[PDB]
RNA sequence: UCCAUUGCGACAACGAGCGAGACCCCGGCCGCGGGCCGCGGGACGGCCCGCAGCGGGAGGACGGCGGGGCGAUAGC
RNA sequence: CGAAGGCCGGGGGCUAGAAGGCGAUCAGACACCACCGUAUUCCCGGCCGUAAACGGUGCCGCCCCGCGGCCGGCGCGCGUCCCGCCGGCCGCCCAGGGAAACCGGGAGGCUCCGGGCUCUGGGGGGAGUAUGGCCGCAAGGCUGAAACUUGAAGGCAUUG
């Protein structure tokens, strides 16, 4: 309920004026002006699904985040110092999954990506090499080569934050790290861009 | 129509990245600062010397307007004492279909 | 199992993964298959080390998106989601 | 020796890795000849030039000539390979082709023309490839048919393995490069048709995946 | 000689036949659907004299009046003085005005 | 943008090399040494105004140093 | 039934304008450019039956990832809008297809080949010619060979 609160200070349960059919299903109602409102229930199911996903890989330095988006840059650096994923912050160079001469090259196991029209060529380099990815997905979002959406606005950055912020709590609570039904020392404020 | 080749950029850089606190703005004390086999640079050349020289001379003014590294981490991780969250038609419907409201 | 010898012994060399979701087979260089792990709690809201469920999905079904939906489905299937 | 740039390459250097078939099972690239080279040692594999081409591009002072090389690899027992090189000099073409054919083996399924008595004799079922304007069909044949093709496409199917089949070629067959693309990518669906024999359910266990 | 463009270089959607304009440069028949359109809104006296004539005007509160032309012009006339470019293949598929 | 594939900056490309430049010879101004020749200093788009670099001033022997040598891949 | 040109018999006659005439240009210009001008262009009653008559894509029927624009009819919703349905005209495009360009409302569901019906083609020339027949006032149209000759013609795409 807490959660839900932030989610609503933050908005992030407004859509972009246009709806896709994949994403038909994390819709609730359509304010007058047309701007879209997802079911955050559906938002946090989804939050939790992608924290079970997370916590199978047993090193997770060969999970990657990816996001070129600069409102996000700052919160993506976060994510990692709590969880140590491996963080590619700005242009994605072509060849960083295929190309083994590369001096950024990596293997990775799991690609997290913040939007899937931004940062395309991460997910289309990846399906050449095997791995599965999970989006940060808005209600306009493009579902190819994605195999779990976490229906969400991605533009604003409060927004942004608190669904890093929420990501990483929830890993350090599976794995258990930092303790259950607690609130967590960390500020989301850590994780919004100034 | 004196453009510096890569040569001489790639060399300033390393330069000024290395040894910043020895570099004032002014060109005379940098002339002396690219002859030093101690702030170890094989120049072999005189004027090869003097044109990196002048585009290091370049470099320092440009940086007025490492120190600018400790600031910026050192700014990244401060919490403020509030917490940036402390009307609606259709969200509304939304959680009274969820939870209390 | 397989192709078998006229007595009862299975004469093929390897058997590829099926997809959980469209039963086709995966085929070697299929390089936009991907094979997932789910955790599966079980206990108190923490995770059970070793003990996962796990589904694979071939690239005909990733080149459209559909896996979005079916995972979900799937795993509403094993207890893992509702 | 080498050392490998990869983490399946660093993976096969210790004893991790049993077989190729658990390659193929979760089918995963290969990106160095000699993790292909650790499994077959020394002449397993046999290695035959197709053709040699020469290539002209047009130029302010005159034709610029390179070679395309195309090679075949196999075991004769399950393994078929296909690969092709560029280059300025012959021997350079022939040599990125032999490592473009290393890197490119597939497996073949085989099969029984109707007794079942002894190995897998025949293709398992028919098969068909494109390539180009090239189109083939492999057809299942009895004992002591032999192979029924064109010279080219009978050492693609003599390194595979395969004792007895039947082919029937249409298109521009004469274009050497496409008719065995045509071949190779035939040999290459092998493993991809559902038969009856495989429709039983299985459970995944992670335990045994070689984790990408 | 395959098809260039989509539109067959005009504008024609279920019809059988358009109406015919005159080239303004070199009087040619083009159909209508085909032809180089432009409007144009312009003063009657060039603006290098446009205040002299507002300042030896008795009328309290005139306006210079307007033109108000559509110039139409064939392919090759539109090519010669440069109303249209020729486009490289790319840019061809730009509607951008 | 530059004399210049000279550079900034952007990019399914990332990273190197050759040619360019750097280099060699000559000549202008100043020092230590010898008895003019032979060893070094000197200039760098360095200073000041106006908008990777285009302009205008200044000092200085010389102002963007000047005249030559060398000279890519492919060819007739 | 059938653009335009063309033909027969009446009418009309502004404009433009095959033919013809004339001024330039040019080595020449019987052409392009300038000027004058007959048939024609328009109306009535007939004839002729052809065009890059083009989407160079026959007709009927089924399935088919999606995102938009416009036109006609209807229905639900709030307070003109908004979401649908049917029918039409368009743009972009995953898969799939293809020699490719490209198609994608098909040029997809096809060497893993079979829903129904009609028409047309079988290397390049000779030749749409000769001959015979039918139609037409004529100009034509429709139907349409053989001897002989030849090693290529042609499609889409790459570098110069
Ligand atoms: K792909
Ligand atoms: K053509
Ligand atoms: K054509
Ligand atoms: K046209
Ligand atoms: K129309
Ligand atoms: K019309
Ligand atoms: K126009
Ligand atoms: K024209
Ligand atoms: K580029
Ligand atoms: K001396
Ligand atoms: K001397
Ligand atoms: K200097
Ligand atoms: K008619
Ligand atoms: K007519
Ligand atoms: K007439
Ligand atoms: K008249
Ligand atoms: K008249
Ligand atoms: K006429
Ligand atoms: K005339
Ligand atoms: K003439
Ligand atoms: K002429
Ligand atoms: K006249
Ligand atoms: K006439
Ligand atoms: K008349
Ligand atoms: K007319
Ligand atoms: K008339
Ligand atoms: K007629
Ligand atoms: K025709
Ligand atoms: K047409
Ligand atoms: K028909
Ligand atoms: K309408
Ligand atoms: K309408
Ligand atoms: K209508
Ligand atoms: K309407
Ligand atoms: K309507
Ligand atoms: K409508
Ligand atoms: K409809
Ligand atoms: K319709
Ligand atoms: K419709
Ligand atoms: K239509
Ligand atoms: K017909
Ligand atoms: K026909
Ligand atoms: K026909
Ligand atoms: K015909
Ligand atoms: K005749
Ligand atoms: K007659
Ligand atoms: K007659
Ligand atoms: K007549
Ligand atoms: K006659
Ligand atoms: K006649
Ligand atoms: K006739
Ligand atoms: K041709
Ligand atoms: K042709
Ligand atoms: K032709
Ligand atoms: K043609
Ligand atoms: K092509
Ligand atoms: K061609
Ligand atoms: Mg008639
Ligand atoms: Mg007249
Ligand atoms: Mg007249
Ligand atoms: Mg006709
Ligand atoms: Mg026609
Ligand atoms: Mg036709
Ligand atoms: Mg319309
Ligand atoms: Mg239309
Ligand atoms: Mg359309
Ligand atoms: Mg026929
Ligand atoms: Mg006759
Ligand atoms: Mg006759
Ligand atoms: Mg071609």
């Amino acid at each position: 309920e807490a959660d839900v609160k932030k989610m609503l200070v933050a908005t992030t349960h407004l859509g972009v004026r246009n709806i896709d059919r994949r994403m038909q299903f994390y819709i609730f109602d359509r304010q007058k002006d047309g701007t879209f409102v997802f079911n955050l229930q559906k938002v946090w199911a989804k939050i939790v699904f992608a924290a079970r996903i997370l916590v199978t890989i047993d090193d997770p330095a060969e999970i990657a985040v990816v996001a070129n988006r600069p409102d996000a840059q700052r919160a993506i650096l976060k994510f990692c110092k709590y969880t140590h994923a491996t963080a590619f912050p700005g242009r994605f160079i072509p060849g960083n999954f295929t190309n083994r001469m590369n001096p950024n090259y990596c293997e990775p196991r799991l690609l997290l990506v913040n939007d899937p029209v931004v940062d395309r060529q991460a997910i289309l380099e990846a399906s050449y090499v095997n791995i599965p990815t999970i989006s940060l997905c808005n209600s306009d979002a493009n579902l190819k080569f994605i195999d779990v959406a976490i229906p969400c606005n991605n533009k604003t950055p409060m927004s942004i934050g608190l669904i890093y912020w929420l990501l990483a709590r929830e890993v350090l609570r599976l794995k258990g790290s930092i303790s259950r039904t607690e609130e967590w020392d960390v500020k989301p404020d850590l994780f919004v861009a100034l | 129509g004196k453009v510096r080749t890569k040569t001489i950029k790639r060399a300033a850089r390393k330069i000024v990245e290395n040894n910043y606190e020895s570099l004032k703005p002014k060109d005379f004390q940098n002339n002396k600062a690219i002859c030093s086999k101690r702030n170890v640079a094989i120049i072999p050349s005189k004027r090869l010397r003097n044109k990196v020289a002048g585009y290091v001379t370049t470099l320092m003014n440009r940086v007025v307007k490492r120190l600018q590294e400790e600031e910026r981490e050192r700014r990244d991780n401060y919490a403020p004492k509030k917490s940036e969250f402390d009307v609606s038609g259709a969200t509304q419907q939304m959680i009274d279909s969820i939870g209390f409201k | 199992i397989g192709m078998k010898n006229s007595s009862g012994v299975v004469v093929d060399a390897y058997i590829p993964r099926k997809c959980s979701a469209t039963n086709r087979l995966i085929g070697p260089k299929d390089h936009a298959a991907v094979q997932l792990s789910v955790a599966r709690v079980n206990d108190k809201g923490k995770m059970i080390e070793n003990n996962y469920v796990t589904f694979a999905f071939c690239g005909a079904i990733r080149s459209r998106g559909g896996v979005d939906s079916a995972f979900m489905l799937l795993a509403q299937e094993h207890g893992l989601m509702e | 020796e080498w050392h490998p740039s990869t983490k399946l390459g660093r993976l096969v250097k210790a004893g991790k890795i049993e077989s190729l078939y658990d390659i193929f099972k979760y089918s995963l690239p290969i990106k160095e000849t000699e993790i292909i080279d650790y499994f077959f040692p020394k002449s397993e594999l046999a290695e035959e030039v197709c053709n040699i081409m020469s290539v002209q591009k047009q130029t302010t002072a005159g034709q610029r000539t390179r070679f395309r090389a195309h090679v075949i690899v196999g075991n004769r027992d399950g393994f078929i390979g296909y690969g092709a090189g560029v280059s300025k000099e012959v021997a350079n073409a022939i040599k990125k082709a032999a490592k473009n054919a290393r890197l490119n083996i597939v497996p073949v399924r085989r099969g029984f023309w109707g007794g079942k008595l002894g190995d897998p004799h025949t293709v398992s079922s028919k098969l068909s490839g494109k390539c180009g304007s090239v189109r083939v069909r492999l057809i299942p044949a009895p004992r002591g048919a032999g192979i029924v093709a064109s010279p080219t496409v009978a050492k693609v199917l003599e390194f595979a393995g395969v004792s007895d089949v039947f082919t029937r070629q249409s298109g521009h067959s004469r274009t050497l490069m496409n008719s065995v693309g045509a071949v190779y990518n035939a040999l290459k669906s092998s493993y991809s048709i559902l038969t009856p024999d495989l429709w039983k359910k299985e459970q995944l266990d992670h335990v045994q995946d070689i984790r990408t | 000689m395959p098809v260039k463009r989509r539109n067959n270089g005009r504008s024609k959607y279920n019809c059988g036949h358009t109406n015919i304009v005159r080239c303004q440069n070199c009087h040619r028949c083009v159909p209508k659907d085909k032809v180089i359109k432009r409007f144009t809104i312009r003063n009657i006296v060039d603006n290098t004299i446009a205040d002299d004539v507002l300042n030896a005007c008795v009328i309290q509160g005139f306006a210079i009046p307007k033109l108000y032309n559509k110039v139409q012009y064939c392919v090759s006339c539109s090519i010669h003085n440069h109303i249209v470019r020729v486009r490289s293949r790319e840019d061809r598929k730009i509607r951008t005005p």
